[PDB]
């Protein structure tokens, strides 16, 4: 048994880290509708920029 | 508000062009197009896309491939449908729809695209009188008869709009491709033809215009 490395199966998040930064704002082409061909647009429950 | 003042007669040849620019009153800028519409002989509505006034150009029709393509003058708030390569069935109505009244809420009334093979002569108008002695009362039946327009249009009225109120005008009938119309303009006893009464007509297909005096038949 020669000693080598091994990516071990302990899933402990101590001595390891992810860069949990802020979630980016999603692009939203689905929100506002063209009511009849014209501007009757909708939000439908988000921070719609 | 939204209202596309569509163009008049768009005359086309066989394989010729069509261009209905409609001056869109209520050309806005903010959030919505103007739903253009083609109009066939029976079909009612046939949407030619969405295209704004200050948006500027039309997102065109889907099944209307062939000649039709949307355009417009964006800074004036005006739209248009241009259909070059005129086929047989190119005669139809055109509309925009201005997105105020948040559907396509400024419907165009229709623009008449006429692309057909026919005669070559601008319309000739004449005076149409009452009964031959007098022919007058509370109304007096003068008018102008404008027949023989080729290609479209020949525009004729009876009493010219001054002595035009109270007029009965028969529609354009086709005679071998010859468009005829008449407008009996009712004048007063002092309006016409005891006073001045005169129908007018125009035809830029010959580059000309002619009016006939709608007096009494005396």
């Amino acid at each position: 048994e020669l000693p080598c490395s091994t990516y071990a199966q302990s899933t402990a998040a101590t001595a390891e880290e992810i860069e949990v930064h802020m979630p980016p704002d999603t692009p939203d082409r689905t929100l506002m509708s063209q009511q009849s061909g014209n501007v009757k647009i909708t939000v439908n429950s988000q921070t719609v920029r | 508000q939204i209202q596309l003042v569509q163009s008049g007669r768009e005359v086309k040849n066989p394989g010729e062009t069509v261009k209905i620019s409609c001056k869109a009153s209520g050309y806005t800028f903010t959030e919505y197009p103007m739903l253009w519409v083609k109009q066939a002989p029976g079909k009612g509505f046939r949407w030619m896309g969405l295209i704004y006034t200050n948006t500027g150009e039309p997102t065109y029709a889907e099944e209307f491939k062939g000649r039709f393509v949307f355009s417009l003058e964006i800074s004036a708030s005006t739209a248009y449908l241009q259909i070059n390569n005129l086929t047989n069935e190119d005669t139809a109505t055109y509309f925009c729809v201005r997105d105020y009244f948040i559907s396509l809420d400024y419907w165009g009334q229709g623009t008449t695209l006429t692309v057909s093979s026919a005669k070559t002569t601008a319309p000739s108008v004449y005076p149409l009188a009452p009964v031959c002695g007098g022919t007058t009362g509370s109304s007096v039946t003068l008018g102008c008869l404008v027949k023989g327009y080729f290609p479209e249009p020949v525009t004729l009225t009876w009493n010219s709009g001054s002595l035009s109120s109270g007029v009965h005008t028969f529609p354009a009938l086709l005679q071998s491709g010859l468009y005829t119309l008449s407008s009996s303009v009712t004048v007063t006893s002092n309006t016409w033809p005891s006073q001045t009464i005169t129908c007018n007509v125009a035809h830029p297909a010959s580059s000309t215009k002619v009016d006939k005096k709608i007096e009494s038949r005396r």
